[PDB]
């Protein structure tokens, strides 16, 4: 939902990676949200329970 | 041509300051509410304009 | 006839920005001006306590 002049393309965050984005073909605000969310975690009781 | 100017006066190059003048986008890269800072060749505060 | 015009010299200084909401550049602060610019740039904040 941001402002971007017509030249501006890149969003960059506080990280300085790539943010918000434009398509070149057709003019359009775009926002990211990156994949591969988080880690494994395993619940067990004891073996011999 | 070779036709002189009709009043050329011939002055020096007098001075005055760029107070905060030449501040210019470093890219076509959109920010949002962050403070960043780099290096580029800027226009200097303070000096010496013709 | 009365027309002004002004030259500067690029030169390759280090400044210090601050973007708004909309994105422009609200405020420019200088790094190499004076240990005062260079403090606000060493901090990366142009407020000082
Ligand atoms: C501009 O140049 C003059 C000498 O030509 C010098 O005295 C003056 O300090 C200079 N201006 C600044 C802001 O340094
Ligand atoms: C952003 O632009 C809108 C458009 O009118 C304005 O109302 C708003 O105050 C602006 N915000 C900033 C932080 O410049």
């Amino acid at each position: 939902n941001k402002k971007f002049l017509p030249f501006q393309q890149f969003g960059r965050d506080i990280a300085d990676t790539t943010d918000a984005v434009r398509d070149p073909q057709t003019l359009e605000i775009l926002d990211i949200t990156p994949c591969s969310f988080g880690g494994v975690s395993v619940i067990t009781p004891g073996t011999n329970t | 041509q070779c036709v002189n100017l009709t009043t050329r006066t011939q002055l020096p190059p007098a001075y005055t300051n760029s107070f905060t003048r030449g501040v210019y986008y470093p890219d076509k890269v959109f920010r949002s509410s962050v403070l960043h800072s780099t290096q580029d060749l800027f226009l200097p505060f303070f000096s010496n304009v013709t | 006839g009365a027309a002004a015009y002004y030259v500067g010299y690029l030169q390759p200084r280090t400044f210090l920005l601050k973007y708004n909401e909309n994105g422009t550049i609200t405020d420019a602060v200088d790094c190499a001006l004076d240990p005062l610019s260079e403090t606000k740039c060493t901090l990366k904040s142009f407020t000082v306590e």
